[PDB]
RNA sequence: GUUGAGGCGAAUUCGGUGAUCCUCUGCUGCCAAGAAAAGCCUCUAGCGAGCACACACACGGCCCGUACCCCAAACCGACA
RNA sequence: GGGUGGGGGAGUGAGAAUGCAGGCAUGAGUAGCGACAAGGCAAGUGAGAACCUUGCCCGCCGAAAGACCAAGGGUUCCUGGGCCAGGCCAGUCCGCCCAGGGUGAGUCGGGACCUAAGGCGAGGCCGACAGGCGUAGUCGAUGGACAACGGGUUGAUAUUCCCGUACCCGUGUGUGGGCGAGCGAAGGGGUGACGCAGGAAGGUAGCCGUACCAGUCA
RNA sequence: GGAGCUGUCAACCGAGCGUGGAUCCGAGGAUUUCCGAAUGGGGAAACCCAGCACGAGUGAUGUCGUGCUACCCGCAUCUGAAUAUAUAGGGUGCGGGAGGGAACGCGGGGAAGUGAAACAUCUCAGUACCCGUAGGAGGAGAAAACAAUUGUGAUUCCGCAAGUAGUGGCGAGCGAACGCGGAACAGGCUAAACCGCACGCAUGGGUAACCGGGUAGGGGUUGUGUGUGCGGGGUUGUGGGAGGAUAUGUCUCAGCGCUACCCGGCUGAGAGGCAGUCAGAAAGUGUCGUGGUUAGCGGAAGUGGCCUGGGAUGGUCUGCCGUAGACGGUGAGAGCCCGGUACGCGAAAACCCGGCACCUGCCUAGUAUCAAUUCCCGAGUAGCAGCGGGCCCGUGGAAUCCGCUGUGAAUCCGCCGGGACCACCCGGUAAGCCUAAAUACUCCUCGAUGACCGAUAGCGGAUUAGUACCGUGAGGGAAUGGU
């Protein structure tokens, strides 16, 4: 998964670039994780993938 | 907005074997092609006042015409050949 | 018959006209099949004649110049 | 008998042979081990104060195809 | 619709591009006229006949060159007309042209029943997007289940129409007596339900004779 | 509108209609099979099969008609599995979406042939194409801007600047900006600080408060802090509010914050003023226009003589109109024959436009100064590091801008920019949103035009034309005008 559910970022498009300097196209996927969030405490668990800056941040809760 | 079978039944075929089958009390109409049997036994009973034994159907293709622009289609067209009951009145077709 | 003339005609002899025109277009239909009607506008004019008793009929129902 | 259409209309028994067909979705052999679902039957769950059954009568049976060509002059090959 | 002159502007000039389009030559009245079954006579029709019609001879196929179904085609079917195109000739004929007509189902082949492979696929999972896959489900016969036979009739349809005789599903109304059982279709279970090869036995169709019947006297 | 008409290939007929106003033209409505996003279910598009409800029909099954019945999303309600709180899910009711469209827009993905006389960097080209997604336009837009000592002041678009500075296997090529001249101009709304109201959470009973401020008593625990909702308030870069003090002031009335007094606050209503269909808030009903669009109507002046001719619209004498000598038709070059033209009128209704009302919203309490003790300015953001993208910049000392990864701030005595960086100085206030006009485009509707074509041309298409025909299919795709 390389799409975020709570911010909705997305696959960055660039190249990646050799010592020849040929570009070839590539992707920057965001780092995107699996958590078992919960709405309330002691809630039902509900599988997202989110970003590592949306754990950092509050954003989710296990 | 109310239906009768006056439009159901919409003309009554011409032509020899009609005329044969005329003999014997068989009658055949050019229906409305989305008709089945069943409206038609209905309607032709309430028409005329007759008692309709049977009504067999036969849906035959529109004759494929050559003319100066092009090939065109005539109507499809919907048989039914209808026969009343063994004894039930003959309906007047006024000719 | 005219919109107007068929106005006065109140709710169920304006539909039992109409039945009478589907029975006549019947008739004239058949006729018409056996070819034994001269005047071949009539159909035309009968089949006009029902769609203004369906019109008129349409008018009173959706809300408009009704009354017997 | 426009040689159309009619009307009448005999005998039809006993054998032989004999299937690619039936008994046979059987039998036997084999290994490579040979659809599903509906349908039908049955069970109960359930429904149930009315039923089943017989016979007689009277009815309803829908839609689509149905012409014609098919080792072809009408299908596939530009062609009878 | 033009001419001339002062100017202005060009899709302004063709003989070639194995150039493009159309028309028409040359080859040439030449090759060919599509199987090696095979035609003939008489009569007819007709303006016109090798080819059409009728009769009769002769020949050819006959595990098809016969009769059917499916797919495919689409009116080519029948009748009546037509004959300058088409048919490898001609054509009076025609699958050609024109008009009219013609295809009748409770049981046939399909659907309204069932599912196979496979397809689509609520939600769903996955995937930047596009989308991929797929559950429930729903389609999908080439298979499963399911009730009609014989004869006649039209120019053209017939297991469809008609006759005779059936069978299947459903509906209503009566009568009789019986039981106050009866219906159970969610689900369960059984069946459905299955390969290949090989006979044998009992049979039947068919076929060949035959009792008998009816016609013929070359 | 006013006498013919029953469209056209396309003649023949047949049968009729029309001054009791047809045909025809404009507008509104009615009907509107089946397919198609297609959406009851299914399907080989235009077919098949339903369920429910209400009717019609039958003796009853058959049968007919009309509605509703896809999925998803949002909102609101009911229920709340395993499992308790609960949630997932499910029921119901309202709304909405889906698909199409010639071009123009924005965001995202993104070639190659080609050029470099090879070729990979580079080019082609962010082109083709694709994905998402609009709108009548769009995007951008209100300074974390430029500039450089006086400055400009949102954005867009046009012309320059300039093929310049630069950038480039410094090759092929690529290529700004500052600033100047124009078109058009327009600015606004959002948190907190802080303040009331309601809900939930924590704490205490004379600890304390609290009951609008002051004055006295009374009540004798519903205060205080906090998270969540509703409001106010504020929205700025000369930085932008409170919280206090000091003066000054409250349009009227009724009710309220324990009571009595002064002051004051809150609500409501009236009154007054302001604004409005808008970006800045949003809908509705009447009335009226010298209004406009969708039909149309009137509209001058030669039967002129002779000639040629089948025909005069030609020639040649003459007569006229002209706000009309545009154009076309009419038997050959017609201002005066016809349709018209100049010009002048014209609209039931519908739509558009505008006005007046009605309506809706805002204001009626603040102001000024002092002082700077306190708090406020939008975060996984900026910054920094890595890897990329994009700018003239092809990573270079790489500034500004964008993406992903990691790390990760501070709220003005902050933060960002001014081409590494530092100091000073200057400029500006990012991480929220909205915003007209000038700009782009033409499937389509009118009105014109052409030193454009004139049937091998001009559209592929003057003609059955996206037809015939060809192809399984995507696709390809003609020819044919003139008595
Ligand atoms: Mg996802
Ligand atoms: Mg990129
Ligand atoms: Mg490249
Ligand atoms: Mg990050
Ligand atoms: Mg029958
Ligand atoms: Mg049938
Ligand atoms: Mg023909
Ligand atoms: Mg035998
Ligand atoms: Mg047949
Ligand atoms: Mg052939
Ligand atoms: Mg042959
Ligand atoms: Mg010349
Ligand atoms: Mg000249
Ligand atoms: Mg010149
Ligand atoms: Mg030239
Ligand atoms: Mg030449
Ligand atoms: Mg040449
Ligand atoms: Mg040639
Ligand atoms: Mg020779
Ligand atoms: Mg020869
Ligand atoms: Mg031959
Ligand atoms: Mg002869
Ligand atoms: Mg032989
Ligand atoms: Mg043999
Ligand atoms: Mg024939
Ligand atoms: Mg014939
Ligand atoms: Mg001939
Ligand atoms: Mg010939
Ligand atoms: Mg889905
Ligand atoms: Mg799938
Ligand atoms: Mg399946
Ligand atoms: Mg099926
Ligand atoms: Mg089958
Ligand atoms: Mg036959
Ligand atoms: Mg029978
Ligand atoms: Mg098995
Ligand atoms: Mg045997
Ligand atoms: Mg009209
Ligand atoms: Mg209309
Ligand atoms: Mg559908
Ligand atoms: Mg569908
Ligand atoms: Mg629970
Ligand atoms: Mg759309
Ligand atoms: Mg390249
Ligand atoms: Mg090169
Ligand atoms: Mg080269
Ligand atoms: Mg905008
Ligand atoms: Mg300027
Ligand atoms: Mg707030
Ligand atoms: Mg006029
Ligand atoms: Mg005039
Ligand atoms: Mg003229
Ligand atoms: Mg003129
Ligand atoms: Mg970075
Ligand atoms: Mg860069
Ligand atoms: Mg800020
Ligand atoms: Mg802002
Ligand atoms: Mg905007
Ligand atoms: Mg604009
Ligand atoms: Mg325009
Ligand atoms: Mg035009
Ligand atoms: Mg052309
Ligand atoms: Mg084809
Ligand atoms: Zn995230």
């Amino acid at each position: 998964a390389a799409v975020c559910d709570i911010c909705g970022k997305g696959p960055g498009f660039g190249k990646s670039v050799s010592h020849s300097h040929r570009r070839t196209s590539r992707r920057w996927d965001p780092n995107i994780q699996t958590v078992h969030a919960v709405t309330r405490p002691g809630g039902n668990k509900k599988r997202l993938n989110v970003c590592t800056s949306c754990i950092k941040a509050g954003k989710i809760t296990r | 907005t109310l239906a009768d079978p006056r439009d159901i039944i919409l003309a009554p075929v011409i032509s020899e074997k009609s005329y044969g089958l005329l003999d014997d009390n068989v009658y055949t109409f050019l229906v409305r092609p989305d008709s089945n049997k069943t409206q038609i036994k209905i309607a032709v009973e309430k028409i005329f006042a007759v008692k309709v034994a049977s009504v067999n159907t036969a849906n035959r293709q529109g004759k494929r015409k050559r003319t100066r622009t092009g090939y065109g289609k005539r109507k499809s067209t919907k048989r039914a050949i209808v026969t009343l009951a063994p004894g039930s009145r003959p309906i007047d077709l006024f000719g | 018959v005219s919109p107007g003339e068929l106005r006065e005609l109140t709710d169920e002899e304006l539909a039992e006209r109409l039945r009478e025109s589907k029975e006549e277009l019947f008739n004239l239909r058949f006729q018409m099949a056996t070819g034994q009607l001269n005047n071949n506008r009539r159909l035309r004019t009968v089949r006009q004649e029902i769609a203004r008793i369906y019109t008129v009929l349409r008018e009173r129902e959706l809300g408009l110049a009704t009354g017997p």
